[PDB]
């Protein structure tokens, strides 16, 4: 049995007024104050969100424009627990809407390398994950590990590492894995493991021995052979020692 | 915390119960037209306790009671729709009061009773009269508490039921009659009033020096003190005002709400009271078992609480002093471990015929003196298993007798229990 | 006197009790066109509110006897009876304050949970009865519904989630309520909820809300509790779970 | 700076009405609300039609004593919103007030205070006046007490509370009433001026000559006392300015919040000086609970002096007592008298028993030999509860026995706390 079946709060009631134009301040400790107040006392005490007839892709969207694009890395760090609080306390919401609205936003800011914030921020990237499986996060998680920054290209392949972790989709075969395997996931992956920095290549070795878990070390033996015999035995180091 | 609903069940029930309307209407002023001829504030400052006419419901199983009522004094006064009696009568018999007879009529009353509650601001209990060795005052009665228990359980149940005596009535199954009602009292009451008519006898005629009273001469006594301890609840009054606050100061363990009482001075139907007492005198009513409408002597138990109730014009000052004094100098009969446990109050109306007059509501631990009486008198009978047939043929089981019989016994115990505690 | 079970006079309806529940103990095993007590089961719905406590009391041991003689096949037909029958049972059986009135009816519900697949269709239909006047009635159907649970549980119930929220809503004024008896006896229905689920769901919807000193006896309750956290085996199986396990 | 005053069971409504007349008298208010003539706004409010309405509450489970208001000599002063009254009372259980019949109007009572508390502007608090013995002034006070602790958890509370005496007593199981309320009670007050009933009856016949008092005598004597407290806060004196000084003042210790209040000159209708009356603060028979200064030390002292007063004459009387008698303080306290003076004379009632004097003085005084009286309580009650007595009326009201026990722990050991002090 599921503890879920709790009643459901609402909390549009109690917003403040003096909210959207402190949010959209141009004062630094107006828009945390803001962001802090709603989180530890609105969203932090409740445990159940309301399902039916709630829009909350008016205040996610908000929180994804800080998330983005907000020059204050402490307004991040609590937007991004924000964002995870509603994403686990309204589980089955972020269907595609909710889901997309924060997703790529999300993947953007994986370059904040102080650790707090990228716990925060990949913290709250599982959570969409975890509640919107592989909707949208599979094409475009590939998306940003072809990305410039050399940080959101290791981050991002750590995520895609941590989904596939947790990959336990339903049927024998022929799931979104597999219509893209090859194609995209694996010519993704190879980029990371081919990667000039070691810390970046070495992302890849777990992303890709947790991938030959997942569908066979036999299946795979076709870029295998294309790849360094030396890096080939740093890949098998992971295989040996990874689990789902 | 306002209206009471009254009912009065059985002959003595109706006897009583009328003669306490007669008392009462003529101190608040009303004639038996129904029509205000007083000449103070007083008197109609809560006359929305007990009258709208009347808030009684009068009810018998024989029919014949009906016009004993009409035809008396203020029987003229009475809803119509009120009267609730049945064809044939109980005879003494507590299971065709209880199961048979009087269960059939039973919700007849309960429709009127409601009727009558329905239109109550906010009601405060019932209040019924009956005598515990009949068959339908008892066997109706007790039923009609329960079944209004359970249909009004957020309200007070004060009953004042009066107590066979072989000196009024040789029927030998008001034994049996009495013991099953006080098994159901003790369980669904709040508080009763124990009338016991030995003691009315022995007061009419040690006393009142009467040879021969009658239901009349033993009527007079229970009207008069009916009338004083309800004088709290008819007059504007700081202290024992509703019947919920009475109990509270009065009923420390829910099983033991049996009330001893007693009132002075005694005097006679319609004699002349020339000289009135003083308040030391009247003071001096309370040990004095003389005075006791239970037959108990207080001087071989223990008081658990006392409430008192001074009628007429006289010094607070000294009704302060000599209740302060006589307990006291009597400290060894009243309970230590509850202070303050006697409580007293005064009310400048007097009661009719007297210039001062008081009333001395006891629950007292000597109360089990009564109980003893009925038992034994109970068990004599239960031994030899006379007239069981009776009861048992109305759908009653034998095993009823001994859990009454063991019943009371436990309330005889609970009272010896406190009556030997120590404070220490 | 087969219609003299609605007679007039009290006495001759005692006889009618009697003379079926003889009947039931009586009869034939397959059942006479006769034992016509299931199609019309607004007969001893009636009789169940006799209007007379001894003939009430003879009514229920009838029924009592009959819900037991019907423990054979084919009488799939038991979904009608608890919605006929288990309103008056706790309406006016539960509600008595005679000893024997009480007992019997209680067994009876037993009897009737026990014909159905699991414990749901029982549980919704004496559910409201904790919402009425009286408390020694909600006194006693808080007790009842928490024996139906520790002898029988929650198996074999659709969408048990809805259930436990059903049942669950009201223990906060139950707890709350003025009788030291509704209290007292509520308690007990969490332990048994709480000995057949964990302390951890009772504390995050329910425990928090009740008066502290209530918790604590909650916790004493539950140490002098033994055994593991659902219990192994069940005090009383259905009738669907017995025969299977004889066959 | 607004106060809101409530006023909770018979004793918190016929005190209120002798205060809220003593309170009209003082500021030259009308029956009808009107002024022919600022520091007195901190308890009247303003209608756009010159008129004055009290920011009071009245609240009561039973109509009686309230219907005497809105049909009384000042039925147009209050607002007929502000009077607020059930149908049945609690019965003189304390169950009953917390529990069964105060959940039943708690929400009514809450809501009505929100529009006073919104017509205000900086709120600072409320006062309270209550019974210890009736089951509305010990049950619905704490509750009520609990929730403004929530609703307006960040201000001050005031309590102003009558102590049970066997004189005027109304029933048995006033010593419960009175501990279970001090328990619930105690965390969500922050100061509590306590009033002996037998004090107050004592005074009334001794000074007053009466030779048994009523209702009226007692409360007017007690209206004159409880001014004298917020006279600070009415005229804006030097002392006790707002609530929070109360508790700076007078409270070193959050739990023993319980000042002794004493008051001089009480003086029949049928002059001293500044050194007579500033006596009479540490005789005992004028005090407003019954016990001995002189068995305890004293945590803090001020003078609310009022009238015809020379700030020399004080400090005459001060240096005088402080000399030539023994008053023991403990060592971690101030060993400085705090003073303040209003010097508006003290009115009386026209009519009432009490004269009008030309100066008087009202000495709170925090000190440890106030728990006498909590152990007048705690025996009384231990006595009742020993056989469990009248127990069964509060558990069939919706109330655990345990939280006897519980409310008894906590006056035991607020007993040890007051000994430990002194020491
Ligand atoms: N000094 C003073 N004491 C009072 C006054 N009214 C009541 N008391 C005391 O308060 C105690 C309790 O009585 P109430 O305050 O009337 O009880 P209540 O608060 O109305 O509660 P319930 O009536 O039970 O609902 C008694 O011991 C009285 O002595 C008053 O006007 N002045
Ligand atoms: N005090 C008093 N007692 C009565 C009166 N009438 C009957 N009794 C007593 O009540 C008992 C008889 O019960 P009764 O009320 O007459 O039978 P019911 O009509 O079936 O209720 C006996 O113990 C009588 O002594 C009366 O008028 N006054
Ligand atoms: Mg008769
Ligand atoms: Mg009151």
């Amino acid at each position: 049995d599921p503890f879920e079946l709790l009643p459901p709060s609402v909390i549009l009631d109690k917003f403040p007024a003096d909210f959207q134009t402190r949010i959209s301040s141009t004062k630094w400790k107006d828009r945390v104050e803001a962001l802090e107040e709603i989180h530890n006392n609105v969203l932090k005490p409740v445990k159940k969100l309301a399902h039916k007839n709630q829009d909350y892709s008016d205040y996610l969207r908000v929180l994804a424009n800080v998330i983005q694009k907000d020059a204050n890395v402490q307004a991040v760090t609590i937007a991004a627990n924000s964002v995870q609080l509603l994403c686990n306390s309204l589980r089955s919401n972020f269907t595609r809407s909710y889901g997309a609205i924060v997703l790529v936003p999300l993947l953007e800011r994986t370059k904040e390398k102080k650790p707090s914030v990228n716990e925060a921020i990949c913290s709250a990237l599982d959570a969409v994950a975890t509640y919107c499986g592989f909707d949208d996060c599979l094409e475009e998680t590939l998306n940003y590990m072809k990305h410039k920054t050399p940080q959101v290209r290791i981050e991002c392949t750590k995520f895609l590492t941590r989904m596939l972790q947790g990959w336990k989709s339903d049927g024998p075969l022929q799931n979104q894995l597999l219509f893209k395997l090859l194609p995209e996931v694996t010519t993704a992956v190879l980029k990371i493991v081919n990667d000039t920095q070691p810390t970046t290549r070495n992302t890849g070795f777990e992303c890709f021995a947790t991938l030959m878990k997942l569908v066979g070390e036999r299946e795979l033996a076709d870029p295998l052979e294309k790849l360094d015999n030396l890096k080939k035995k740093k890949i098998y180091e992971y295989y040996e020692k990874v689990e789902v | 915390m306002r209206e009471i609903v009254h009912i009065q069940a059985g002959q003595c029930g109706n006897q009583i119960g009328a003669k306490f309307w007669e008392v009462i209407s003529d101190e608040h002023g009303i004639d038996p037209t129904g029509s205000y001829h007083g000449d103070s504030d007083l008197q109609l400052e809560r006359i929305n306790v007990y009258y709208n006419v009347p808030r009684a419901i009068l009810v018998d199983l024989e029919p014949g009671t009906m016009d004993s009522v009409r035809s008396g004094p203020f029987g003229q006064i009475f809803r119509p729709d009120n009267f609730v009696f049945g064809q044939s009568g109980a005879g003494n018999n507590w299971a065709k009061g209880h199961y048979t007879e009087g269960a059939e009529l039973v919700d007849s009353v309960l429709d009127v009773v409601r009727k009558e509650s329905e239109s109550c601001d906010c009601l405060q209990g019932f209040q019924l009269t009956h005598s515990l060795g009949g068959g339908t005052g008892s066997g109706m009665g007790t039923l009609l508490i329960s079944k209004i228990r359970e249909e009004y359980p957020d309200r007070i149940m004060n009953t004042f039921s009066v107590v066979p005596s072989p000196k009024v009535s040789d029927t030998v199954v008001e034994p049996y009659n009495a013991t099953l009602s006080v098994h159901q009292l003790v369980e669904n009451t709040d508080e009763t009033y124990c009338i016991d008519n030995e003691a009315l006898y022995d007061i009419c005629f040690r006393t009142l020096k009467l040879t021969t009273p009658t239901y009349g001469d033993l009527n007079h006594l229970v009207s008069a003190t009916m009338s004083g301890v309800t004088t709290c609840l008819r007059f504007p009054g700081q202290l024992n005002a509703d019947l919920r606050k009475l109990a509270v100061n009065m009923v420390p363990f829910p099983r033991l709400h049996f009330f001893m009482p007693g009132f002075a001075p005694l005097t006679s139907r319609g004699s002349q009271q020339y000289r009135a007492l003083t308040v030391p005198e009247l003071t001096q009513q309370m040990f004095d078992a003389k005075n006791m409408m239970a037959a108990c002597d207080p001087r071989h138990g223990r008081y658990l609480t006392v409430a008192a109730v001074f009628r007429g014009r006289m010094s607070m000052k000294e009704v302060d002093e000599q209740m302060l004094n006589v307990q006291n100098k009597n400290s060894s009969y009243f309970v230590e471990w509850i202070p303050n446990n006697v409580k007293t109050a005064v009310c400048d109306i007097p009661p009719r015929g007297l210039k001062m007059s008081a009333t001395f509501i006891g629950n007292s631990t000597a109360i089990q003196e009564l109980f003893k009486r009925i038992s034994e008198q109970f068990t004599a009978m239960f031994r030899r298993k006379a007239f069981l047939h009776w009861y048992t043929g109305e759908g009653m089981d034998e095993m009823e007798f001994t859990e009454a019989e063991s019943n009371m016994n436990d309330l005889v115990s609970e009272y010896q229990q406190y009556q030997d505690a120590t404070a220490d | 006197l087969e219609q003299r079970a609605s007679h007039k006079v009290w006495k001759a309806r005692l006889n009618a009790y009697q003379e079926l529940n003889n009947l039931f103990t009586k009869s034939s095993v397959i059942p006479n066109d006769v034992a016509n007590y299931w199609l019309d089961p607004e007969l001893f719905a009636s009789y169940i509110v006799d209007s007379n406590v001894v003939a009430q009391e003879n009514a229920i041991i009838a029924l009592h006897t009959l819900l037991e003689y019907i423990s054979q096949v084919p009488n799939v037909s038991t979904s009608k009876l608890r919605l006929q029958w288990i309103p008056p049972l706790v309406e006016k059986g539960l509600s008595s304050s005679r000893a024997a009135t009480k007992a019997k009816a209680t067994d009876c519900i037993m009897l009737l949970t026990q014909s159905d697949t699991s414990i749901q269709q029982t549980v919704n239909l004496m559910l409201p009865s904790l919402s009425n006047k009286l408390p020694r009635l909600v006194s006693s159907c808080v007790k009842c519904l928490a024996t139906i649970i520790e002898e029988f549980g929650f198996i074999n119930v659709s969408d048990i989630n809805i259930l436990l929220s059903e049942i669950l809503e009201p223990l906060p004024k139950l707890s709350s309520h003025a009788d030291r008896n509704v209290r007292s006896e509520t308690m007990n229905l969490i332990l048994q909820i709480y000995k057949w689920f964990g302390k951890e769901l009772l504390q995050e919807l329910l425990l928090e809300k009740l008066k502290p000193i209530q918790q604590r006896d909650l916790s004493r309750m539950f140490e002098k509790y033994e055994g593991t956290i659902p219990p192994k085996q069940q005090p009383r199986l259905f009738q669907w779970q017995k025969e299977q396990e004889q066959e | 700076r607004e106060c809101i005053s409530i006023h909770v069971g018979q004793a918190g409504v016929q005190i209120g009405n002798a205060c809220w007349e003593l309170y009209c008298l003082e500021h030259g208010i009308q029956p009808d609300g009107q002024m022919p003539s600022d520091s007195f706004n901190t308890f009247f409010s303003e209608t756009g039609a010159g008129k004055h309405v009290p920011r009071a509450v009245f609240v009561d489970l039973e109509p009686t004593v309230i219907d005497e208001v809105r049909t009384g000599t000042y039925r147009q002063l209050f607002h007929p919103e502000q009077l607020i009254t059930g149908k049945e009372d609690a019965a003189n259980n304390y169950a009953r007030g917390h529990y069964t019949i105060g959940k039943e109007i708690i929400d009514l009572v809450l809501d009505r205070i929100r529009k006073l508390a919104d017509q205000c502007t900086g709120l600072q608090g409320f006062s309270v006046f209550h019974s210890f013995g009736g089951g509305t002034g010990s049950g619905f006070t704490s509750l009520l007490m609990e929730r403004l602790s929530v609703d307006y958890g960040k201000k001050s509370k005031l309590e102003f509370s009558i102590y049970p005496a066997p004189q005027v007593s109304t029933a048995v199981v006033e010593p419960y009433n009175s501990i279970l309320t001090t328990h619930t009670t105690l965390e969500h007050s922050d100061c509590a001026f306590m009033v002996d009933n037998e004090a107050i009856y004592d005074i009334c016949r001794r000074n007053l000559d009466i030779e048994r008092p009523t209702y009226t005598n007692l409360n007017r004597l007690i209206g004159q006392i409880v001014s004298s407290i917020t006279a600070s806060l009415r005229f804006d004196g030097a002392l006790n300015v707002d609530l929070t000084e109360f508790q700076t003042n007078l409270v070193p210790y959050p739990r023993a919040h319980f000042p002794l209040a004493t008051y001089a000159p009480v003086i029949s209708a049928e002059q001293l000086s500044v050194a007579e009356i500033t006596n009479a603060c540490f005789e005992p028979a004028n005090q407003m609970v019954k016990c001995d200064p002189r068995h305890g030390k004293y945590m803090a002292c001020c003078l609310l002096y009022r009238g015809d007063v020379v700030p020399k004459d004080v400090n005459a009387a001060i240096a005088t007592i402080k000399t030539k008698r023994t008053i023991q303080f403990v060592d971690w306290c101030p060993t400085g008298f705090k003073v303040g003076i209003n010097y508006e004379p003290p009115t009386v009632v026209p009519g009432g028993d009490l004269a009008k004097v030309q100066r008087a003085v009202c000495m709170l005084s925090n000190t440890t030999a106030i728990a006498e009286a909590w152990a007048r309580l705690d025996h009384k009650f231990d006595l009742m509860y020993a056989k469990r007595a009248f127990v069964h009326w509060y558990v069939g009201e919706g109330m655990e026995e345990g939280e006897f026990s519980e409310a008894r722990e906590d006056m035991a050991a607020l007993e040890k706390d007051y000994e430990e002090v002194g020491v």
